[PDB]
């Protein structure tokens, strides 16, 4: 929503068709579960609470729903299809040469917690692979 | 079926024309001309009248065919566009039919299309709507047995146990060959229309709203069948994803407007709505005899040409108080006596507002119940005091009124000097109101209107009310008129001389006031005040108003 | 089947006789199918029977002739079951299913399918310590879910006017125990009749004005 609200960038009316469009699928059930938070009517009403000031939150249902890497994939596609529409109007972007040098620094790195993410995203936007990479993923696997 | 009714709907919208515009003529000739006098188109012999000599029955039966058979193979170019294509089809799929399995394409073609389309508007044209009374059953006699011999020249079938027609068999014969021409040449048409091209590219507001309306409610059974199939490609970028998205954008379809006219459905012709009309028991409604009272749409005496002559009164229909079938009624019923003959009708269209207007559905019907027959019998038609909310609303229903888009029975009145001469003065009978305006007052000629363009109009500050009469002519269904707006007094609200050059003239639920310039801007404001102050008196309370905000 | 099959021997080409001599031909082949299906109590059969009787669109010397035939018994076996103070029923229950959806052939004052709906709409409030309840429990159902959609415009006319004279002269209401008990059926017709989407009903509707009823 900032994106399409912003005056420091000049999007021709073209790109910001494609940015009210994705601003519209996010909020459809089909992304509520990508998100793990099916089964709730509104995101907006879980994320604040009005007694705020009076009590302390007072989280329960420890029950905790599982992610699937198949899922990343779906959310990492729909992010980077957003931000290559911009860059077509933004000259000389960068943003897409910064996320990648983030997203290559901890997937060769070992962490049980990020390197299963920080994976599946590298493969997702990266551009170019060379032989000298492609040994490492090899023998991560091995 | 579904597939069944794509050919009703579309035969029937644009076969409607074809058959009647040419079968009409020829109908004329059987029914009135003194020459055909009174025979009988029968050749049964159990039936077979010993007055009449037999040869004399078939000859003039073969004779009639022949009339009509010609006339269908001539006019080869009137055939509709869309029809034309949808024969195409079928002969495509008949001739990828034939593939995969003497039979020829076309003769299928042929048959289908004549027994469907034009075999019934022949056997009963009074159902159709052609003829507005019943052919006398003599008459209709003959036309059934003439449907049966041309329709066997389709098939190319002789009389087989046909003793009673075998001898016309001779006859078809020789036309077998012709009917093959006329079925080859709509079935010719490219199966790509790459040549022929009609880029009107019309908005069809109305038919959208139906479309949006119908996706909503099978928005999940029809995301269902997407979902079985399509698994070899993401369906991202096909069908159900860019509906779910749409969909959910657009948000829930407004509410469906009311319908003030009976239920109404494609089967539906003038002969099938007088019928209807007539069992229901519309005269002691006690509405259609306030109609009378309105006098909307009287006949007053004649022209120059002495056709009769009727007025219909804008202001006395208001778009949803009252029926719409009973109007049309009273129309139809008026002019069911003399319409056969040419009649000229003159529309008063004085104060037009959206108060008393016609809906997209109720206009469209006008087109319909009446014969058809009677559209030609238009001598002339005459407008008078429009104005430019008229111009709006004709731009948005074009399309419905293109027929009539430069049309020379539409007479425009550009200015008051022109009708007197050539109606008959002292018959015409203009409303009343109308004519208490009379045009009588003082006219600030070469007043211009102040606005995005500007355009001279010549203010006359009358009486009653005040007419805002433009100088510079307007294009309305291609011919050149002057604009004349009338606004009542009681009607102006707000009246502000913001300065002598221009003052400004606010009325209820115009948006933005009207500013007009003129050498004396307090002259006309001092008089408007002047004529506002009167009306004040005259009303027995206006400190009561407002307590209504928009 | 067999009396389908004959017509195209008579007559090789379909359109000219095939749908001359036998004008209900199409239908004819859809009971074929369901006679292949698996075998269920007679209440199953029955929807399927009524369906396609109730497809029947043109008259016919057979159709004309076996409703009105069946009509006759119908009436007599009607009489004993109330006159008299489980399987004679069962038969007056298919009878009447049977009777109704195939109404619409025999279409066209006084005449035998007017004077059916009168005997019927006298029995909706029939009354009858014995097995009066069972009557009526059927009878509701089967005129709701089951009646022709051809017979829809005579249904709304006998059923506005037998309401209209529950209101005596300056509309003043005759409460009675009989009359809310028709009222109580009324209802429960009207509401399967409108719910159930079926091919040609919206077109029959139209025919048919159904405000004076409602208010009343």
């Amino acid at each position: 929503h900032s994106l399409c609200t912003c005056s420091q960038l000049h999007f021709s009316e073209e790109t910001k068709q494609v940015l009210r469009l994705s601003l519209t699928e996010f909020s459809l059930p089909k992304f509520y579960l990508l998100f793990g938070i099916s089964k709730v009517k509104s995101a907006a009403v879980i994320a604040f609470r009005s007694s705020y000031r009076d009590r302390s939150f007072s989280p329960g249902s420890y029950e905790r729903e599982t992610f699937a890497l198949t899922s990343l994939e779906t959310v990492t596609e729909a992010l980077l299809e957003i931000m290559e529409a911009c860059m077509r109007d933004i000259p000389t972007c960068k943003w897409l040469d910064q996320w990648t040098e983030l997203a290559q620094r901890f997937a060769f790195q070992y962490n049980p917690s990020l390197q299963p993410r920080a994976l599946v995203v590298f493969g997702c936007i990266s551009k170019r692979v060379s032989h000298g990479q492609i040994k490492q993923i090899i023998r991560i696997l091995s | 079926s579904l597939a069944s009714k794509i050919m009703t709907f579309c035969f029937k919208v644009y076969g409607a024309t074809y058959l009647q515009k040419l079968l009409d003529p020829l109908l004329r000739i059987v029914i009135t001309s003194s020459d055909w006098q009174h025979v009988s188109f029968e050749v049964d012999p159990t039936r077979l009248e010993p007055s009449e000599s037999l040869e004399e029955n078939q000859r003039n039966l073969l004779q009639m065919t022949e009339k009509f058979f010609h006339a269908i193979i001539s006019s080869s170019s009137e055939f509709p566009p869309q029809l034309r294509s949808v024969c195409h089809c079928l002969y495509q799929a008949t001739c990828h039919s034939l593939l995969n399995k003497p039979q020829n394409s076309i003769g299928a073609v042929g048959s289908a299309m004549f027994l469907r389309f034009i075999n019934p508007a022949i056997v009963s044209p009074y159902e159709a709507g052609i003829l507005d009374k019943k052919p006398p059953p003599r008459i209709e006699r003959g036309l059934k047995l003439m449907s049966k011999i041309l329709q066997s020249i389709a098939n190319h079938v002789l009389f087989t146990k046909e003793e009673h027609m075998r001898p016309f068999n001779d006859f078809v014969k020789s036309n077998f060959d012709a009917a093959r021409r006329f079925f080859l040449d709509i079935a010719s048409d490219c199966p790509t229309s790459d040549a022929v091209n009609h880029s009107l590219s019309f908005i069809s507001d109305g038919n959208v709203l139906a479309l949006h309306r119908l996706l909503w409610n099978n928005q999940e059974k029809i995301g269902q069948y997407l979902s079985s199939n399509r698994d070899h490609k993401a369906v991202g970028r096909r069908p159900f994803d860019k509906m779910a998205t749409l969909l959910a954008y657009l948000g829930p379809p407004e509410h469906k407007p009311v319908a003030d006219t009976h239920w109404s459905s494609l089967n539906l012709t003038s002969s099938k709505f007088e019928e209807f009309m007539t069992r229901h028991q519309v005269h002691e409604k006690e509405e259609f005899k306030a109609l009378k009272t309105l006098s909307i749409f009287y006949q007053a005496g004649t022209s120059k040409a002495g056709n009769p002559i009727f007025y219909y009164v804008a202001r006395r229909f208001k778009t949803g108080q009252i029926n719409g079938d009973l109007l049309i009624y009273h129309v139809l019923l008026t002019l069911k006596p003399y319409y056969a003959k040419p009649y000229e009708i003159v529309v008063d269209l004085t104060h037009t507002g959206p108060s008393n207007r016609f809906k997209t559905d109720f206009l469209s019907k006008w087109f319909v119940v009446f014969p058809g027959f009677a559209y030609d019998n238009v001598s002339a038609v005459y407008i008078y005091n429009c104005n430019s909310w008229v111009r709006e609303y004709t731009k948005y229903h074009e399309r419905l009124l293109t027929g009539l888009k430069g049309s020379k029975r539409l007479v425009f009145i550009d200015c008051p000097g022109k009708l007197a001469e050539h109606i008959e003065h002292e018959q015409q009978k203009l409303p009343a109101a109308t004519l208490a305006l009379e045009e009588d007052l003082k006219v600030f000629h070469n007043a211009l209107k102040l606005a995005h363009k500007d355009t001279k109009v010549s203010i006359k500050v009358g009486s009653t009310a005040v007419q805002v009469t433009s100088a510079e002519r307007t294009k309305v269904l291609g011919q050149s008129v002057f604009l004349n707006d009338i606004y009542y007094a009681s009607e102006i609200e707000e009246i502000c001389l913001v300065d002598e050059n221009q003052f400004t003239l606010t009325i209820a639920n115009q948006g933005t006031p009207l500013t007009f310039m003129h050498q004396e801007c307090e002259a006309i404001v001092q008089s408007i005040i002047h004529i506002r102050t009167r009306w004040e008196l005259s009303q027995p309370d206006s400190i009561p108003q407002h307590t209504k905000i928009r | 089947r067999h009396l389908c099959e004959e017509a195209d021997i008579r007559c090789g080409v379909d359109e000219v006789s095939v749908h001359n001599l036998l004008p209900n031909y199409n239908t004819f082949m859809e009971f074929a199918s369901v006679s292949n299906m698996m075998s269920t109590g007679r209440a199953a059969l029955q929807k399927r029977v009524m369906a396609l009787l109730r497809r029947i669109e043109h008259p016919t010397a057979g159709n004309t002739e076996a409703w009105e035939d069946t009509h006759a018994k119908w009436e007599q076996a009607t009489k004993l079951i109330l006159n008299y103070p489980t399987d004679s029923l069962q038969e007056w229950i298919n009878m009447t299913g049977f009777l109704c959806a195939l109404g619409g052939v025999c279409l066209q004052a006084d005449t035998p399918v007017s004077k059916f709906m009168d005997r019927l709409l006298s029995l909706m409030v029939c009354n009858h310590e014995k097995v009066g309840l069972q009557i009526r429990t059927n009878v509701k159902d089967l005129v709701g879910l089951e009646l022709s959609p051809a017979l829809y415009p005579m249904l709304f006319n006998k059923l506005k006017n037998t309401i209209s004279k529950f209101f005596d002269s300056q509309g003043q209401v005759l409460l009675t125990d009989t009359n809310t008990q028709f009222v109580e059926q009324t209802i429960a017709i009207m509401k399967n009749l409108l719910d159930n989407h079926t091919e040609g009903s919206s077109e029959h509707l139209g025919q048919a004005s159904i405000e004076t009823m409602m208010l009343n």
